[PDB]
């Protein structure tokens, strides 16, 4: 039960490696900073 | 689709931008701060919150931002809302301002505007206060001060902790 | 045995995501950047 329990929080670590995919698919947004070109 | 100035702001004068959104805008600036906020990279954010306090004076409605909190917002609502607590008696505008300010560290600002501002319900203040541990706050020490609640407020300083609080 | 192994692992691995949640709650000291006013 307490290795379910386990389990259970790695599911919640995989809800944040969601979460982290997430981001870094945003991240091009913020690289495309137009000051850049100068 | 004629809202295309989302890639041409980075190229023209912000000032006749923000004179061209503030008139012709019939139920339309709404649209374009959407699109803009769609795109909100950090070069082009901070004129999402120039051209956001020109239209304000007429129209305050909640769905901008509703919409604009919806983001991260780091400190561009703060930096709207600074302009905002002036001239205002609504409770809810200041409650937001407090998290916003809770959001990234000003609260130095937030201590003047309690003992200004008197149109706010100190309850939820208190009790936003008591869940956002700044694990520096003295704000509460002036605002219980302001409207007599020091009695509960020694109660919780000793519950947590007693170091320096009551002292200063 | 093993698995225990990785499950000690995988608190390790939590105590480290705590790590990154006390960064993230440590940045907005950084975010209060004063030109921002400006």
């Amino acid at each position: 039960k307490e290795y379910l329990t386990k389990v259970d929080k790695l599911d919640a670590s995989e809800s944040l490696r969601k979460e982290e995919e997430q981001a870094t698919e945003t991240q091009p947004i913020v690289y495309g900073q137009p000051q850049l070109m100068l | 689709d004629i809202k295309r100035a989302v890639v041409h702001t980075h190229l023209l004068n912000p000032e006749w931008l923000v004179n061209y959104f503030g008139s012709l805008s019939v139920e339309d600036s709404l649209e374009c701060l959407r699109a803009m906020l769609s795109a909100n990279i950090r070069q082009n954010l901070q004129i999402c919150v120039q051209v956001a306090s020109k239209y304000h004076e007429q129209l305050s409605t909640q769905s901008l931002i509703e919409l604009f909190e919806s983001f991260k917002s780091f400190e561009g609502l703060f930096y709207f809302l600074g302009s905002i607590v002036n001239f205002s008696q609504d409770p809810d505008v200041h409650f937001k301002y407090i998290q916003a300010a809770c959001k990234t560290g000003q609260i130095k600002e937030v201590e003047r505007i309690c003992r200004e501002s008197n149109c706010y319900d100190p309850e939820r203040v208190k009790n936003f206060l008591k869940e956002a541990k700044l694990t520096d706050q003295l704000p509460l020490i002036i605002v219980c001060d302001r409207f007599d609640f020091v009695h509960d407020l020694v109660l919780y300083l000793y519950r947590n902790n007693l170091q320096k609080y009551i002292e200063i």
